RNA sequence: GGAGCAAACCGGAUUAGAUACCCGGGUAGUCCACGCCCUAAACGAUGCGCGCUAGGUCUCUGGGUCUCCUGGGGGCCGAAGCUA
RNA sequence: GUAAACUCCUGAACCCGGGACGAAACCCCCGAGGAGGGGACUGACGGUACCGGGGUAAUAGCGCCGGCCAACUCCGUGCCAGCAGCCGCGGUAAUACGGAGGGCGCGAGCGUUACCCGGAUUCACUGGGCGUAAAGGGCGUGUAGGCGGCCUGGGGCGUCCCAUGUGA
RNA sequence: UAAUGGCCCACCAAGGCGACGACGGGUAGCCGGUCUGAGAGGAUGGCCGGCCACAGGGGCACUGAGACACGGGCCCCACUCCU
């Protein structure tokens, strides 16, 4: 099977690609308490008809950039700029640690 | 801790310091003598213990104790340690194998014998 | 601000087993009502039973003990001397059924929710199904 | 000697003796019967209280010296009963009692065991079809236990089979007499064969 | 009929005017090696008093014990003030496989099979003393269908 | 800003000595504005939230049917349990 | 210490004799350069493994012995000589030093050193703690995260069961 | 190029990544399995089988189904001998 992931869009300032959310999650492999991961996915995007926010999925695919391995394979739920703004967030936490 | 800050900071394996570094991972190394000396031990004893400063192979320089009854060593003996710490002697951590190179093991031993390099007499 | 029910229900009944009550209560849950049954219908306590404290629903849950000591403690025997979360709120606790576990060897139980519904360990033996470890008691 | 040496004493330090010589430790003359006490320059002294250690061990001692085998071979041969799928106590002689130079021991082909062992290593014995001279054989049962023609005449071979005769070996091994031989039977039980040695004891002493 | 075993046994002092002034306890049990023991500390000024006084107190106090075949039924685990020991009933043929001070119990209680683990404070007194408790809280499937078979 | 007090300092004494304790002086500082510093035995040497498990009395503050019940604080004994 | 001596018995070694398996197929011939069939060659190890006969009483060490830890006396020595893994032993009556007698344990090995886990429930998931033993942040506000009450109902990612591929 | 690819150019846009630890430093061939431990864990990759990488250090291409080739070629450093 070509494997398919899920997440949400967080660029769409790429032309033609865009980034995504794959969080996932399993349990620890000593602690038991299962824990969530992320990992954003570069995934190109052949007319930009996905815009931010946009809760899609994506589709293990030949290479078509030099991290594009991926494309949409289809829109799912969309609006969820909830979810941009808790991981864009994430980000702006950063410049308060530095130096 | 919780389990979350368990899953978070880990728990923190620690490592043992290897208490003859000198050795560099081996079982003995050879070396020649710079100083043959008697010193006292501290509290609560009271005896001129022999030892020897070593001069190594490994590019070391380090101190070693003359176990037996007397010793021929002096200075430039090429000479052999193993690991092997005096509790009495502050900084002793090695002891010179009797029998092997310019170090020869104890006379007129007949009990213990192997450990002092003498050979089985008839 | 009670983070867990189960442990909190599970604690009421200890913390009035070991001062040796009648009777106990405890917020009213569906779910709740099928672990307590377990208990129940295990000869574990008398008995729970559909009551209603305050226009908010409760349990009054009835205790089981045993005959009078002899000793400089007459205090009596206990029925359920004890009793835990195996899964926590904190770290919960899925088991397959190969690898449930046996409770002091088959003297004392342990519950845990599974795909059918709430069971006892050999029960969900039987019907082979793994769960969410909720209790090991006796 | 690697234990071929000074041996009617060892039980005077187990303080019961294993029978041991074998015609003269039988006769009132064997080194237990006469001055039964631990030897050299002492023993004739009393006794402190043997601490866990020296217990566990002294019964261990006793039980290895039943065979006069070594350790390394002694051993092998218990972590393997507790290896087998079964009770390590009475299975662990199950071996023992099954080593080809103690078969032919206790098929009275020979005097003490110390003297089978030489037998064995001599073809005077042969298990089924060709000769075996190993003395740690693991016997199986079922099987023909022989004696070989430069053998089946001579002296101790007659001697020693002569006062076999009339006598009843153990519940597991029908001796044939005279013919020379007999059939090793069942792996023989706990209770078949009776050590002067509480078995679970040795358990502990090495499981520590 | 009975039988003795005579654990750890110490010299203690007692500081007076005159000198570092000393007194001696001891630790025992009885056993009948088929289902009962009992433990007993004895204290006098001298060894085999405090011996044989520790005889008459490891006689009164006693309790049972459910040995099945040669061994308990559910493992339990006690922690004594702060000095636990776990105990897992062991299939025939393993032994007494556990600490000196455990060993003299469950000999005496008749025990064979058993398999054990001291933990915290390992001083053998308490131990002891955990060790006993531990056995007056063992149970069997009887003891529980009386108290799951409600009258 | 500066009355009292008071490190430093000065003198007196005490002592073997007294750069100290006790005494006669005395400046920073102690007070105000604004701005730094950010430590402490910053202690209940006891992180915050919740639910449960006997009572006895001594108070602080509410509401009532201000009897002596119903809330919220503060103290002391003390069941059970925990505790080396 | 039955230890020896000695009596009797065996017969490692050692000489002799004989002597492999491993190798049936490439090839040739019947046939149809095919099935099937039949015939032939080839052993480094190696005169080895081994089987048969003659046959001699044939090396034993190293560690330890105050406690943990099994095993004790005599002497020499006098905080010297030295031992020691911790605790410690030795300053004229030392089971701890060195010789010995004997004892203990393993045995063609016994010790020693070095290294890894173990014991170390002393990094604790299994399996610990934080009033006084090392440990509660000086106190608040809140970001991310972690966690979260009762009752329907939908999906079924976690979890679960079955079959299956896979796990050489 | 056998073939997808910033693999490489061109020209355009201005983005990509980071406390779930990027970037920098130190260390290391990885695995089947091995050692240990009651286990859970801890430690470990020599014999042997699977994959990787190199052949005194560094580049590079030609031949070929396959190599950028220990016992092939070219060039630069080091080393060794022939003259
Ligand atoms: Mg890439
Ligand atoms: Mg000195
Ligand atoms: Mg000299
Ligand atoms: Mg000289
Ligand atoms: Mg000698
Ligand atoms: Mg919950
Ligand atoms: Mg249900
Ligand atoms: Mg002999
Ligand atoms: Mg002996
Ligand atoms: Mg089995
Ligand atoms: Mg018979
Ligand atoms: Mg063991
Ligand atoms: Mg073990
Ligand atoms: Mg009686
Ligand atoms: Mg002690
Ligand atoms: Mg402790
Ligand atoms: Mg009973
Ligand atoms: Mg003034
Ligand atoms: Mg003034
Ligand atoms: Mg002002
Ligand atoms: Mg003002
Ligand atoms: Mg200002
Ligand atoms: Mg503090
Ligand atoms: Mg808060
Ligand atoms: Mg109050
Ligand atoms: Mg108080
Ligand atoms: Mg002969
Ligand atoms: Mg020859
Ligand atoms: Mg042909
Ligand atoms: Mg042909
Ligand atoms: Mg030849
Ligand atoms: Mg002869
Ligand atoms: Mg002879
Ligand atoms: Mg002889
Ligand atoms: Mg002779
Ligand atoms: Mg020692
Ligand atoms: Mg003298
Ligand atoms: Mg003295
Ligand atoms: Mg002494
Ligand atoms: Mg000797
Ligand atoms: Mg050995
Ligand atoms: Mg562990
Ligand atoms: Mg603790
Ligand atoms: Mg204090
Ligand atoms: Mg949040
Ligand atoms: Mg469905
Ligand atoms: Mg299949
Ligand atoms: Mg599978
Ligand atoms: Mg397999
Ligand atoms: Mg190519
Ligand atoms: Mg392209
Ligand atoms: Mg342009
Ligand atoms: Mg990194
Ligand atoms: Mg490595
Ligand atoms: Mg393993
Ligand atoms: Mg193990
Ligand atoms: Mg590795
Ligand atoms: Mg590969
Ligand atoms: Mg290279
Ligand atoms: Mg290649
Ligand atoms: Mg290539
Ligand atoms: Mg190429
Ligand atoms: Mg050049």
């Amino acid at each position: 099977p070509k494997k398919v992931l899920t997440g949400v869009v967080v660029s769409d300032k790429m032309q033609k690609t865009v980034t995504v959310l794959v969080e996932r999650q399993f349990p620890h492999p000593l602690y038991g308490k299962v824990i969530k991961r992320s990992k954003k996915y570069l995934a190109h995007d052949p007319e930009e008809k996905y815009k931010l926010g946009d809760v899609v999925e994506i589709i293990e695919s030949r290479p078509i950039s030099k991290r594009k391995r991926f494309r949409v394979l289809r829109l799912v739920e969309s609006g969820r700029m909830d979810l941009v703004e808790k991981y864009l967030i994430r980000r702006q936490n950063y410049q308060s640690l530095s130096k | 801790p919780t389990i979350n800050q368990l899953v978070r900071k880990g728990r923190e394996k620690v490592r043992k310091k290897s208490k003859v570094p000198a050795l560099k991972g081996a079982p003995f190394r050879r070396g020649v003598c710079t100083v043959v000396r008697t010193v006292t031990p501290k509290k609560p004893n009271s005896a001129l213990r022999k030892v020897a400063k070593v001069r190594l192979t490994s590019g070391y320089e380090v101190t070693a104790y003359i176990p037996g009854e007397g010793h021929n060593l002096q200075e430039h003996s090429v000479v052999l340690i193993r690991g092997g710490r005096v509790k009495d002697l502050p900084g002793v951590r090695y002891h010179i194998v009797r029998g092997v190179y310019d170090a020869a093991g104890v006379k007129d031993r007949k009990k213990s014998r192997s450990k002092y390099g003498t050979k089985k007499p008839k | 601000m009670l983070t867990d029910p189960i442990a909190d229900m599970l604690t009421r009944i200890r913390n009035a087993t070991r001062v040796y009550k009648e009777s106990t209560d405890v917020p009213a849950s569906r779910f709740k009502e099928e672990i307590l049954r377990i208990l129940a219908r295990e000869g574990f306590i008398k008995g729970y039973e559909r009551v209603d404290v305050d226009g908010k629903p409760y349990l009054r849950v009835y205790l089981k003990y045993g005959p009078r000591r002899q000793g400089p403690d007459p205090r009596p025997e206990q029925v359920i001397h004890h009793i835990r979360r195996i899964s926590k709120p904190g770290r919960r606790v899925y088991v397959g059924v190969k690898e449930i576990p046996r409770v002091r060897r088959g003297l004392g139980i342990a519950i845990l929710s599974t795909s059918k519904g709430v069971l006892t360990d050999r029960e969900a033996r039987k019907l082979g199904v793994g769960g969410e470890l909720i209790c090991e008691v006796w | 000697g690697r234990y071929i040496g000074p041996v009617c004493r060892l039980c005077r330090r187990e303080g019961v003796k294993l029978y041991l010589k074998g015609e003269r430790c039988y006769s009132p003359k064997c080194a237990m019967e006469r001055r039964p006490y631990p030897p050299g320059q002492h023993g004739q002294k009393r006794a402190r209280r043997p601490s866990d250690y020296a217990v566990r061990l002294r019964e261990k001692q006793k039980l290895r010296r039943i065979y006069g085998i070594s350790e390394r071979q002694f051993r092998n041969l218990f972590e393997e009963a507790s290896k087998k799928k079964g009770v390590t106590g009475s299975v662990f002689l199950g071996l023992l009692e099954s080593r080809l130079d103690n078969v032919v021991y206790r098929l009275g082909f020979a005097v003490s065991r110390r003297q089978a062992r030489q037998l064995v290593r001599h073809g005077h014995i042969t298990v089924n079809g060709r000769r075996v001279d190993l003395p740690s054989y693991r016997v199986r049962p079922g099987d023909e236990i022989a004696v070989a023609e430069k053998s089946r005449n001579l002296e101790l071979i007659r001697q020693n089979l002569e006062a076999m005769k009339g006598r009843k070996v153990g519940p597991w091994l029908s001796l044939d007499v005279e013919g020379m031989k007999g059939k090793f039977l069942r792996l023989p039980d706990r209770e078949d064969l009776a050590l002067p040695v509480n078995e679970q004891l040795v358990i502990e002493f090495y499981s520590r | 009929d009975f039988e003795e075993k005579m654990i750890l046994i110490r010299r203690t002092a007692r500081m007076q005017a005159g000198g570092r002034r000393f007194r001696f306890g001891a630790l025992v049990v009885v056993g009948d090696r088929q289902g009962r023991v009992g433990l007993g500390f004895g204290k006098a000024p001298e060894v085999p008093l405090a011996v044989q006084k520790a005889g008459y107190y490891a006689r009164r106090n006693m309790v049972e014990v459910p040995l099945q075949n040669g061994t308990i039924p559910h493992e339990i685990e006690v922690e004594f003030g702060a000095s636990k020991i776990v105990l897992k009933p062991a299939a025939p043929g393993t032994g007494v496989i556990a600490g000196a001070v455990p060993r003299a119990i469950l000999e005496l209680a008749g025990v064979t099979d058993i398999l054990t683990k001291e933990l915290g404070s390992r001083n053998p007194i308490n131990i002891a003393y955990a060790t006993m408790e531990a056995l007056r809280q063992l149970r069997t499937k009887a003891d529980v269908e009386r108290l799951r078979k409600g009258e």
